[PDB]
């Protein structure tokens, strides 16, 4: 017994010789504010961990919603996550009609092509992460006026194909998610591809999903007074995206052995 | 260090799993494996001595160079009763399985954040440990050749 | 919920008795388990139940060879070093090169040289030249537990041929072991 | 998703990442200051962009405005010898505006931590949105700024260390970027 | 029973969250409330509820008049410099000294001038000359919060008198507001 | 009240700002390992007392049955 | 300090309301008041004075 | 769910008769309605209830 | 025009509620305001042109 002991006899020898007035001493004991305890908090991938923590503060009868009930910005709560996974512009060129069947039109670089530019919605975070696993959804877009004929193939080229690609018999290409669109017919050619390589995340910044490619597969027959300037286009969307691996800023790491 | 100013490093290397005597073991038996890996750093210090130092680890990181870890995974350690810091890094690889060894697994950095303080009857500077273990999820797959002679 | 001993905090001097399976986590960390094949590699049983290279011996005659059985610190057997004592069942691969004779296989862990003379009363299995043979040696050990470390951790091997002219060769020899029960294991070894 | 999770982290890591806690300052208290000198400051919300090495940097690039909750850590660590004592009380754009006509010693009214040296190591302040108006264009100061000063100057005994270095961490509680924008473009959200 | 806590022993470090009401006791004392009056004159509604004078304007014509509102540093309503937002009615007490015509008020928190060319569209109520009246502006702020201090805090407000001879005078102003909304009190402030 | 009181605070303020991903901090306070306690070992007329104790150590599933 | 001596006196002074921020205020605005006033003396020494 | 129409692809020539309250959405927009006062500021009956100069 | 090549701009200018005759009254009005804005851009081409 003791040293804790003291509150009560105090408290009760005080009480004991109390007379009508009453007692004319109390005491009380207790344990200190600041108690030997150790505080541990833990932010995305971070660890503090403190062994003289105080008592927490915060403002007066305060709102942590953060939600702006007045909604001055009418948008979805999760667009800046969703962001990045946004439709957009990977690449442009135009066909030249001189071009001979099987000729590529234009290509890209999957996936690195989400973060081509600094101006790109993916760019940001992509810049944070080493890894990453992602479906794409494309859509190629060939517009020509009606007095023009034509077709192009727009087909997905994993690493292996784009590898050997020259090894590949071309008029097979039909065997990979593709799409012959016949011009004058469709002016947009949709593709959704998911995560497809022989490992389970490829390296940000590179070319290891494959890469979208686009063929001739029969020239373009322009007309006369028709115009000539046909465009290709080939925009993107992220079906579904995931940065893991963390690491510095932009800086090339090998999850590959 | 006492000397050490806060954002001077006091330690940096790029670990493998050799770098671990009993890992080092399944490291010459095993040729893959997979789980998590935890390092924990014990500062063994006096009872006056205080301060705080920030503990990063980039993933699969290669270049042997001190960088911001407000990005990585780190952990930060105040000074108190107990001096042993954990660190836990989850399984990163594009691989399932990764060569036991192979690529290494990461940057690790341990920065100062609180310059070690002291008084007239405490040391300046004191000494620290680092320990390595699997993770409870741990897990070594296949037996390959041997890379090196034990005794 | 998660205590701040599980998330980091941890004191050295708290970890005895040896042997703590404590969880750690951080709030985008859980231990996940993920298997990739049907069963484990790391059971001792599987992993030691695979064999590794001991040493060879070219013979020019039939006299007898017998040579100490102690565990690798070469292959994936090394991991055998991380225990201090053995015991169970040992699997020993033969391989008989020769032209034309037979090969007397015996085992023993008795330290008596002697006791090897008349092979036959140990075992002495007969692998036929140009034929390989596996033969499990029972712990017939006087010790109950072998020191792993031992230059004769395991017990002795006996080879004589019974060769039948001027022929001549070699015997290869593999070890493996069965159900090994190894206890107290020690610090790891060091490197060369 | 990977079924055999190559990478074990959670699957919204890189969604949260931004939000981690990030070393926003460090300083060097210095013994001879006075009562009430400012040690640090710490531009706020900007300063979670701070430089293109910090988490949430990536995001805030691509949007001008921003609404979002603060989780600081202001961390002071000194030997048992020392004493002394720091004031780390958040200051709203109002109070950053007219700091010279508030009087000192009534700062305790905002969301502080006198903390007594030698006592504690680490303060916490959990601070919401706090701001004149519904949103605060990003890559700016309105959301007010942390600080830290001097409540009683560091007692140093003679063989006892002269360097304490006053750190701050910060977290965000909840993070919201809206207005869509071109790359680190200067917005205007206000009127 | 009572604590040490509650007994004047405490840890200044230990005070957040902000707002602790904790009682302090004695063996001779204890928290006695009591009341002189009905009711309360701290309650924000009641105290500010009454106005308190802001500037006086003398005009010679009818040129128009706009002056920012603001919180004052100088009576009782000083005690608003306590906050840092604030959201609500105002009213404005609006004294006209002339002989013969009548006074165009009228109130906006919008900053553009030019807004105010056209006061009828504003508001503009009419006070006699020699009369005063008390209007109730809205809180028509573009911005959810008005920070209490700025020079503008309160909106705008606007007199235009409509003279018919040569008489000129002085228009006095007094505000006050109907139920205010104040939050995230700051420190208290210097003296000049 | 505190410094007890702060893995709650933390750990609910946390909990209610959170949204559909959830919250983005926990927080969780505690005693250390290293308590002040003081053991005492009695063997045959011996008595050992320490005020600085740790926690004991042991073989991996021993038997002490000897 | 050190230097003073016991019943030595280390502060003394006659206490007004205006003499602290917050109340000052109050101070300047209401005429009359009542009720306990708490004062709380924080004195910043090291774990070893006493 | 919804239309093609909705979605920003329609005909200017299709648009009587005069008054079609069509709702216009995108993935992450919502018409939203929000009031920061007890009633309208745009009914005829509020607006010039409110005198003007002549 | 056919003439514009990809990535040529065919019209850009900052956009304020008095371009627009309708709104622009409101403008004069009204001293505020909130809700989402709509554009509509109307080609007016051939049923050739694509």
């Amino acid at each position: 017994v003791g040293n804790e002991i003291g509150g009560n006899l105090l408290t009760k020898v005080a009480d004991d010789a109390s007379n009508i007035l009453g007692p004319n001493c109390f005491a009380t004991t207790a344990e200190p504010e600041n108690k030997n305890v150790v505080q541990a908090t833990t932010t995305v991938n971070t660890t503090n961990l403190t062994q003289h923590p105080s008592a927490p503060t915060m403002p007066f009868s305060p709102d942590f919603s953060n939600v702006d009930n007045f909604h001055s910005m009418a948008y979805d709560i999760t667009t800046g996550d969703k962001n990045p996974s946004k439709l957009v512009r990977l690449e442009t060129h135009e066909w030249t009609p001189s071009w001979a069947r099987g000729y590529q039109i234009t290509h890209v670089e999957l996936p690195k092509v989400f973060w081509d530019h600094q101006d790109k919605p993916a760019y940001g975070q992509s810049r944070y992460f080493a890894a990453v696993r992602c479906g794409f959804h494309f859509q190629v877009q060939v517009n020509v006026n009606q007095g023009t004929a034509g077709s192009a193939l727009v087909v997905y080229e994993p690493k292996p194909v784009v590898t050997y690609d020259s090894k590949l018999e071309f008029g097979a290409f039909t065997n990979l998610p593709h799409v012959l669109m016949n011009l004058a017919e469709t002016t947009q050619a949709d593709l959704c591809i998911p995560y497809v390589a022989d490992t389970n995340y490829v390296k940000t910044d590179s070319s290891d999903l494959g890469q979208l490619k686009v063929y001739v597969w029969t020239p373009l027959s322009i007309p006369t007074g028709s115009a000539n300037q046909v465009d290709v286009t080939i925009l993107g969307s992220l079906l579904q995206l995931d940065f893991q691996n963390p690491r510095v800023f932009a800086q090339d790491v090998n999850i590959y052995d | 260090s006492a000397t050490t100013a806060p954002q001077s490093i006091v330690h940096r290397n790029i670990v493998y799993l050799r770098l671990f005597p009993n890992l080092n073991v399944f490291v010459n038996s095993y040729s893959y494996f997979r789980g998590s890996l935890v390092l924990r750093l014990s500062v063994y210090a006096s009872t006056f001595n205080r301060g705080r130092l920030r503990m990063g680890f980039f993933p699969n990181a290669t270049t042997d160079s001190t960088s911001t870890l407000d990005n990585a995974i780190y952990t930060i350690c105040d000074i108190g009763s107990d001096n042993s810091f954990e660190i836990t890094i989850p399984y990163s690889f594009s691989t399932w399985m990764r060569k036991t060894n192979g690529h290494p697994i990461g940057l690790f950095q341990i920065e100062v954040l609180n310059r070690l303080t002291y008084n007239s009857s405490s040391p300046s500077e004191v000494y620290c440990i680092v320990q390595g273990k699997m993770g409870q999820d741990a897990r070594f797959f296949c037996p390959t050749g041997s890379v090196v002679t034990f005794q | 919920t998660m205590s701040p001993n599980e998330l980091g905090l941890t004191s050295a001097q708290d970890d005895g008795p040896l042997g703590q399976e404590k969880p750690n986590y951080f709030l985008n960390f859980r231990s996940m388990n993920v298997d990739i094949f049907t069963v484990s590699h790391t059971k001792v049983d599987n992993l030691f139940g695979r064999a590794w290279f001991f040493m060879e011996h070219t013979f020019t005659n039939e006299g007898q060879w017998r040579v100490p059985l102690e565990f690798p610190k070469q292959g994936h057997g090394s991991l055998s070093l991380l225990f201090a004592y053995f015991t169970g069942e040992l699997n020993i691969h033969v391989l008989f090169l020769s032209e034309r004779g037979f090969l007397r296989v015996a085992h023993t862990y008795d330290t008596s040289n002697d006791r090897v003379n008349f092979l036959s009363s140990n075992g002495v299995i007969t692998v036929p030249a140009g034929e390989q043979m596996t033969l499990s040696a029972p712990y017939y050990s006087n010790k109950p537990l072998r020191t792993v470390r031992d230059n004769n951790s395991l017990g002795y091997l006996m080879c004589k041929p019974f060769l039948t002219g001027t022929s001549t060769g070699k015997i290869e020899v593999y070890l493996s072991l069965r159900c090994p029960n190894f206890f107290f294991p020690l610090p790891a070894p060091k490197v060369t």
